[PDB]
């Protein structure tokens, strides 16, 4: 029900990447979508990576396919990010939001349907290049 | 397994003709295979020079007429075997030459497209060398 | 002014009842696991907000079609393979005198009986080892098996294994499944929270008495259940937080012979015993079991009061299916005297060891009329379990002093898949509905 | 005809970083017909990505490969000291096939 | 798609009603977007989905009555009645569309709204 | 022609005997000659009915010939209208867009969607 | 491929069950002239014998699961007045196309 | 009337309660379940089969659907008052049980020009 971030100081360039960060109050096997989300300090959010918790299906940004990578470990219900190659103009604020799927009902005019609901946002941890 | 082996190393001279052979374990008819003759000059790229496919011979647009293509199916006591013969050769031919396969059997396999295809197994290298 | 518009996909569904077919997760089983469907890997489940469901684990119907399914399972391994008619007779037994201890002195019985053999006019004289619970004396000594007088006997099939397979129950098209996502959910009430799903989780068919094997775990707190609290005839389901580790082991070294009787046919039986005769037994924890149950007298005191005194005793009586813990891992079945963990008065690094007893003749689902002859398994079988769950049951008193008694009980096995099918229920839904609108055709 | 230009033309590296060739076609392969060639210095060439991303029988999974447009990437992750050699991106979209120009790898 | 939004630059008076406005590419004109607010110095959190009409949902954890939505053809429409002391942020919008294998996110500039 | 008889020409000159293919697609004790014609029949419905459920979401239901409101990319395939329907078939047009097939299969979904009925119910 | 021992009477009834229930909603579909459509409009009006309520509290309060239970008792009437009104429509536009 | 009420009227009375037989055309292993699967499958086949000739000639969800071939003057020489107020539906079928392979021949191509017309209308 809570996130708890723990990132790294600054990063080398044309190097590797690791961020992590940790639910707490529930289980990481749920059927729950975890997004990593990337901001530029200036500029606005641009959405990275999301994850499902309880399948293999992996979704991410066109802009740059062949270069992140999200794991996840149910050991101690952590889920990891990497993405190699890094530039040095990628210094940024990383966040870890929750995603689930909605299909409430209250007798709308059009019919609609299930939609994704965010729930739970991340603090956001400072990546400087 | 399929296994792909050639001729030795020889040398040559200027105006006579060059045989290089093509041994391949694995295969059973050239129908279901296409065959690629391909060579590599030291210090440079590679450079694809002829191919047989569905029992048609064909080259590039700059071995045409010079060099000549020959195959022969599964013999009761032999393995089928590939034959380049190339005639009145000049002394810029001392290259690596290559002899691949490619299977054409599955229509949707991706790894051919209308002749034009991809080299999956590779064989020894033939090194061809001419002086004088 | 307004006019009827229907719409199609409406979130109305009603309560039904429909088949569930088997999907599995992709050397034979006797459930058959190949058999099923393959899984996707990435389950669905539609979180269904602001509906408020009442559910009630004693009156589901999927545990009712999921024991029919489990028993037309098991009676049709034991067909194609030979069944033993001829084998009961007249059996002369003495005692074995080995290298053997004090307890092992009436057990272990030396049998010898005549058979047919290929021909019709022959015989031969052979013998084999047989159990003391296993043979019965007409009154070396005459005995005779115990079910040549009720039922027919026909050998365990020696192709198939015994391992348990978590299965999922899917629904069809036009049905769906709602679960309620409450931690301390008693199967019996309202929940808020429901989601939508097609398929269950992974289910294993274990079966046991007295002592719940692997199965699921909870979440927060160790759950009671019962249908009736009040009247002391309905079992009552405990659910544990925590795994308890038990380890249950048989040193014995057994061999097969294959004695072949009948044309074209076999029979499997013991041979002779390499080395000593030791009891099987089972080792369990007691820092972890006082504990447990600790937290069971602590959870059981809001339907009983604060000022009551639980004293935990034994089983009373009966036959060997509810009087003893069975169950089967390795490939044998294993009887175990579980006396000496429900001993305790609870007022307002060693490890407890239960010795058990190996039977080879099993009346499952307490039917008369079919039986089973399972075959001896060679070497040595030693196997470890989780044990997640307790089914005790209560006396009824005088009602003038403030003590209760609790022992463990079973025999029907539609309680050992009500706490895993306490939370899911079938509905169908209807997708077409009417609403008045402003809108005209054309 | 299609003239294959790869980069970069010489690199080096070290175990455990990872190694990005591009490969660059002449007009648009919008079927992606491509192949990733390696060969050691005295050894045979060894196809290990045909189709862009599709992997071969045998390759290890460390390789990938992705298209775009008219630029071919691949990406080596977790360099070991068995992958020094020369790489080429070979097309077939068209008659006659088109090799590349090599990329040689070092170790740092 | 592509969020097409008003710019950062939003002029408010204490005691008057700001109608912030998101807007789509004229090609879609029936979706769901999410409004975020990032308060300067402090994480971003959820507080309204907006669509064709109302609501779809409901609001956040912590969110007064004041703010509403609606909905118009194109447009996408917040209205704030009353503007208290710390009813100034950074607004941003957000819109998701695909399948769950070809799921895609896409952001928008973010408004900044001032108070005088 | 006949069934599968312009297997061998181009795409202009196979589109126009859809009639012919439109036609072939869908047409007692328990013994082992019992049994699979009843699987036979239940696969011809299963292999209809799943084909015929797609051409109901895209809004092309009873339609051979349907075309709908989804631009065309570039990314998909750079010939002109003379390359693929003169010279290329069906079975080599089909390898080409393998790789993009999902795309459009996704795109047609949200077509016939929004194109629904909105406020005007009021 | 076809084995019937305890999942195979319960593999090919499920899909018997789908093709009927995917079958009778597009045979009911199908003869309200709404063949492919889900937000489409009828020609019947709404009479207020059946639910006086304002369209300001059906769309904004109300449920679905409470809609049905309402108007339970007046649910044949409007399908039978929609099959009527069908056949009318249709009969009227055979009408105008023979001029 | 009812299911097969108008069975005894005239073409042109029977013609106006065509959706009362239109609504009946679709609603362990022992022998009464074999049967009954077998039952339903049959009913299935029969309502696809129908489904299937009415969706070729372009009438998915249509009774009184029109059609675009003229009627030749060899199949029958009658007016519209000896046909619709005279004969019935069982007589009619056998009248021109010859000619019905030819008519469903022909409402076959026409719907494939007309659906290939189409083309060459919104490509301006
Ligand atoms: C199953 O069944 C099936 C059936 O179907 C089968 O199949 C089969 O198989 C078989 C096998 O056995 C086969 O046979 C084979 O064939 C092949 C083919 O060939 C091809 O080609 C060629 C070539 O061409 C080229 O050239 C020409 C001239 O110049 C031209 O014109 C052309 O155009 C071309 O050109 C091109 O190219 C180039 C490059 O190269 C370029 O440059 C250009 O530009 C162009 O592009 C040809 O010629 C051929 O033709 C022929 O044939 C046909 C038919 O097919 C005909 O029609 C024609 O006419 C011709 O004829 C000819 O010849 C023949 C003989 O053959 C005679 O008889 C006559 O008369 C005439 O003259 C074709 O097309 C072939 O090649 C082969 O041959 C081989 O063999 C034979 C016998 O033995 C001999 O005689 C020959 O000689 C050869 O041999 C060779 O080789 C080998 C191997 O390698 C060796 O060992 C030997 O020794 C020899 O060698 C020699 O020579 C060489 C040269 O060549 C040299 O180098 C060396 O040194 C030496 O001296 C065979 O025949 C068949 O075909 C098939 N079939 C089908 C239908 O296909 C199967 O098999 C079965 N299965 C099982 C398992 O069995
Ligand atoms: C009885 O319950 C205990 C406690 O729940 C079970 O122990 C657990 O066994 C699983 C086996 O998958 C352990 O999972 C581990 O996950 C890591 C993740 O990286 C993986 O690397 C390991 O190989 C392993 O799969 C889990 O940690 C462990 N929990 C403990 C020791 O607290 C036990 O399996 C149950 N059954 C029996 C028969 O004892
Ligand atoms: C509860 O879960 C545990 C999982 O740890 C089960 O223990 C495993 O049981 C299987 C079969 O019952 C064992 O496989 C057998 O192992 C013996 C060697 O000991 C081998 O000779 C057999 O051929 C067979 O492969 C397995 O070893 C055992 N342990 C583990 C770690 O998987 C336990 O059986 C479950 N409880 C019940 C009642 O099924
Ligand atoms: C059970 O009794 C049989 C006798 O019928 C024992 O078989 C004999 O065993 C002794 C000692 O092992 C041998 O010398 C004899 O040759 C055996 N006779 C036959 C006919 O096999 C058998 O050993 C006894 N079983 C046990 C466990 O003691
Ligand atoms: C097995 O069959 C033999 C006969 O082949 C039985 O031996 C006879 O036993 C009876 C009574 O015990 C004696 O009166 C006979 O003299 C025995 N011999 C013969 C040749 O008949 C034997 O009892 C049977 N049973 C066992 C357990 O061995
Ligand atoms: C089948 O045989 C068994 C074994 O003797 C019988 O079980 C016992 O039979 C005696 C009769 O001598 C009873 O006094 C016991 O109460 C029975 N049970 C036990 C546990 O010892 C069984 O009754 C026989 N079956 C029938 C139908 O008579
Ligand atoms: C269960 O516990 C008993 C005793 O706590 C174990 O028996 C011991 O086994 C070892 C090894 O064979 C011997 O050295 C000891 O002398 C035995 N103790 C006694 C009191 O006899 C037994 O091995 C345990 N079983 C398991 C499966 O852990
Ligand atoms: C049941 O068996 C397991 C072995 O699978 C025992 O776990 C081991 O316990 C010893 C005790 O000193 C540890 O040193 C080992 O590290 C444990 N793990 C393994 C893999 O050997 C467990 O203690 C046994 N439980 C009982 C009650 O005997
Ligand atoms: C439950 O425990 C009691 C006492 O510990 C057992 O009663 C004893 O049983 C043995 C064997 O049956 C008798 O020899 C004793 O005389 C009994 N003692 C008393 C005081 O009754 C009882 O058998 C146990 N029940 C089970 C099912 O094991
Ligand atoms: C289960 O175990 C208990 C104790 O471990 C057994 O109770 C013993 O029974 C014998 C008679 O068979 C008495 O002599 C002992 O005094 C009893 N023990 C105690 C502590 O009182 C009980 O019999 C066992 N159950 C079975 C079915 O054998
Ligand atoms: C149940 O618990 C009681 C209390 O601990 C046990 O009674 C003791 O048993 C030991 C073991 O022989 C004796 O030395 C003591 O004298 C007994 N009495 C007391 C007051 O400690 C009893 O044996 C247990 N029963 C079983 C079956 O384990
Ligand atoms: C284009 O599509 C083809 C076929 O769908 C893909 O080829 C498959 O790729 C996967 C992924 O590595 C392999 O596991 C399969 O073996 C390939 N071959 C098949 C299915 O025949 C190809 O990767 C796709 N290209 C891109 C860029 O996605
Ligand atoms: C559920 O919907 C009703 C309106 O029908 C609303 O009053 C109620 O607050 C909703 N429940 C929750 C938890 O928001
Ligand atoms: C044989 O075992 C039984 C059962 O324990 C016993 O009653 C009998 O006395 C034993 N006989 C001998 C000779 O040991
Ligand atoms: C059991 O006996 C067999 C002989 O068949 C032997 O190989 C095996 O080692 C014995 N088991 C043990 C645990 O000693
Ligand atoms: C169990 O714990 C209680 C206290 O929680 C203690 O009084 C009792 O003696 C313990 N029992 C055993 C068998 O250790
Ligand atoms: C019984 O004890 C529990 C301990 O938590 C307490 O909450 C409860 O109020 C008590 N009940 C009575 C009737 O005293
Ligand atoms: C096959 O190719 C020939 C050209 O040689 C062409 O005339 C013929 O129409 C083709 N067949 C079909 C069925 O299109
Ligand atoms: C409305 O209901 C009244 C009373 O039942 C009835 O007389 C009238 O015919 C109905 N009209 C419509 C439009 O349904
Ligand atoms: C049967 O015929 C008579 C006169 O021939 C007619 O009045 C009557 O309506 C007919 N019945 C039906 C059901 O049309
Ligand atoms: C009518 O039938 C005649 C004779 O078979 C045939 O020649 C003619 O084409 C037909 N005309 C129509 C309109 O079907």
């Amino acid at each position: 029900v809570q996130l708890q971030q723990s990132g790294p100081g600054l990063v080398k360039p044309s190097e590797t990447l690791s961020l992590t960060c940790t639910v707490s109050g529930g289980s990481i096997s749920e059927s729950y979508y975890w997004k990593w989300i990337r901001q530029p300090p200036g500029k606005g959010l641009e959405w990275v990576g999301r994850i499902y918790g309880s399948g293999v299906s992996t979704s991410y940004n066109p802009s740059l396919e062949s270069r992140v990578t999200i794991s996840k470990d149910t050991s101690k219900n952590h889920f990891s990010l990497k993405l190699t190659s890094v530039t040095a103009a990628d210094t940024a604020v990383y966040y870890c939001a929750r995603s689930y799927v909605r299909a409430e009902t209250l007798m709308f005019a059009s019919l609609g349907g299930p939609y994704n609901r965010f729930d739970v946002w991340g603090a956001g941890v400072l990546v400087t290049v | 397994q399929i296994h792909l082996v050639q001729s030795g190393t020889e040398v040559k001279k200027p105006g006579s003709s060059v045989t290089v052979s093509c041994k391949a374990y694995g295969v059973n008819t050239f129908g279901l295979y296409a065959v690629n003759w391909v060579r590599q000059a030291p210090g440079q790229s590679l450079e694809y020079i002829g191919q047989i496919w569905r029992w048609k011979s064909s080259a590039s647009h700059h071995f045409r007429g010079r060099v000549l293509i020959s195959a022969v199916d599964l013999t009761g006591s032999s393995p089928p075997i590939s034959s380049l013969e190339i005639k009145n050769l000049t002394s810029d031919d001392t290259a690596v030459y290559f002899c691949t396969t490619t299977s054409t059997y599955d229509r949707w396999s991706g790894l051919h497209h209308d002749g034009v295809m991809a080299f999956s197994s590779w064989g020894q290298g033939t090194l061809i060398s001419v002086s004088a | 002014n307004l006019w009827v518009t229907v719409y199609y996909g409406v979130p109305v569904w009603k309560d039904a009842e429909t088949t569930l077919f088997c999907a599995s997760d992709a050397k034979h089983n006797v459930w058959a696991t190949h058999a099923c469907v393959p899984t996707d890997p990435n389950p669905q489940e539609i979180h269904l907000e602001n509906v408020t469901e009442e559910f009630n684990m004693w009156k589901n119907n999927m545990v009712e079609q999921m024991h029919t399914d489990i028993i037309s399972l098991w009676d049709q391994s034991l067909k194609p393979c030979v069944k033993l008619t001829p084998l009961c007779v007249t059996l002369q037994c003495t005692n074995v005198t080995n290298n053997i201890t004090d307890d092992m002195r009436g057990e272990l019985k030396n049998c010898s009986f005549n058979m047919t053999t290929e021909l019709r006019d022959k015989k031969q004289k052979v013998y084999s080892l047989f159990y003391r619970l296993d043979v019965v004396q007409i009154n070396n000594k005459e005995y005779r098996l115990i079910n040549c007088n009720t039922s027919a006997i026909t050998q365990a099939c020696p192709k198939v294994s015994f391992e348990p397979i978590p299965i999922h129950y899917c629904a069809p098209a036009g049905f769906a499944i709602l679960k309620c996502k409450d931690k301390k959910f008693n199967g019996t009430g309202p929940c808020p929270s429901v989601s939508t799903v097609q398929c269950t989780h992974g289910i294993k068919p274990v079966v046991s008495t007295q002592l719940l094997l692997n199965g699921s775990l909870a979440e927060e707190e160790v759950m009671i259940r019962s249908e009736n609290i009040t009247n002391n005839a309905k079992n009552i389901l405990v659910q544990f937080n925590t795994p308890v580790q038990i380890n249950c082991t048989r040193p014995n070294n057994n061999t097969r012979k294959s004695i072949r009787i009948g044309p074209g046919q076999a029979f499997y039986a013991t041979g002779d015993i390499i080395g000593d005769i030791r009891q099987a037994h089972c080792n369990v924890s007691k820092a972890t079991w006082n504990e447990t149950l600790g937290k069971v007298v602590k959870q059981l005191r809001k339907h009983f009061g604060n000022n009551t005194i639980i004293r935990f005793a034994n089983s009373s009586g009966g036959d060997l299916e509810v009087t003893t813990h069975s169950f089967n891992c390795g490939g044998e079945f294993f009887y175990c005297n579980t006396s000496g963990l429900f001993n305790s008065t609870w007022i307002s690094n060693d490890s407890i060891t239960l010795p058990c007893r190996i039977k080879q003749i099993i009346n499952m689902w307490q039917r008369i009329g079919q039986a089973m002859y399972a075959p001896p398994i060679q070497g040595v079988i030693r196997c470890v379990s989780n044990i997640t769950g307790l089914i005790l049951t209560r006396d009824g008193g005088s009602t003038n002093s403030t003590t209760e008694t609790f022992r463990p009980g079973g025999g029907d096995m539609r309680d050992n898949w009500r706490s895993e099918l306490y939370k899911y229920k079938v509905v169908k839904i209807e997708p077409l509905g009417v609403a008045p609108t402003r809108c005209k055709r054309r | 005809d299609i003239q294959m230009t790869q980069s970069p033309s010489t690199l080096s590296a070290s175990t455990g970083d990872t190694v990005r060739i591009s490969c660059r076609a002449s007009q648009s392969i919008t079927g992606n017909w491509v192949a990733w060639y390696q060969q050691r210095p005295g050894k045979a060439p060894r196809l290990l990505i045909y189709r862009g991303a599709a992997l071969l029988g045998g390759v290890p999974s460390r390789f990938r490969g992705s298209a775009a447009g008219t630029d071919f990437t691949l990406t080596i992750g977790n360099l070991q000291a068995e992958d020094f050699g020369t790489f080429y991106c070979q097309q077939y979209d068209t008659y006659p096939g088109t090799f590349g120009q090599g990329t040689k790898v070092e170790v740092k | 798609q592509s969020a097409l939004t008003q710019p950062s630059s939003a002029s408010a008076s204490l005691g008057a009603s700001v109608t912030l406005t998101c807007t789509l590419s004229s090609g879609y004109s029936n979706s769901a977007v999410d409004w975020h607010q990032q308060r300067p110095g402090k994480g971003p959190q959820f507080v309204m989905r907006v669509g064709t009409g109302g609501i779809v949902g409901s609001k956040g954890d912590g969110i007064p009555d004041r703010f509403s939505g609606s909905g118009s053809g194109l447009n996408r429409y917040l209205i704030i009645k009353n503007i208290q002391e710390e009813d100034e942020s950074d607004y941003h919008c957000g819109a998701d569309h695909g399948t769950g294998s070809a799921f895609v996110y896409v952001f928008g500039g973010g408004t900044k709204l001032t108070v005088l | 022609l006949g069934f599968l008889g312009a297997a061998g020409s181009t795409m202009g000159a196979a589109s126009m005997t859809l009639t012919v293919q439109a036609r072939n697609l869908l047409s007692l004790k328990l013994t082992v000659w019992g049994i699979k014609q009843l699987q036979a029949r239940v696969l011809a419905v299963e292999r209809y009915l799943r084909d015929q459920q797609l051409l109901g979401i895209w809004g092309c239901s009873g339609k051979l010939i349907c075309c709908t409101n989804v631009p065309w990319n570039s990314s998909w395939s750079n010939r002109n209208l003379s390359e693929i329907w003169d010279n290329m078939t069906w079975l080599q047009w089909d390898k080409e867009i393998s790789n993009y097939t999902q795309i459009i299969y996704g795109l047609l979904e949200e077509s016939q969607n929004q194109q629904e009925k909105n406020e005007q119910d009021l």
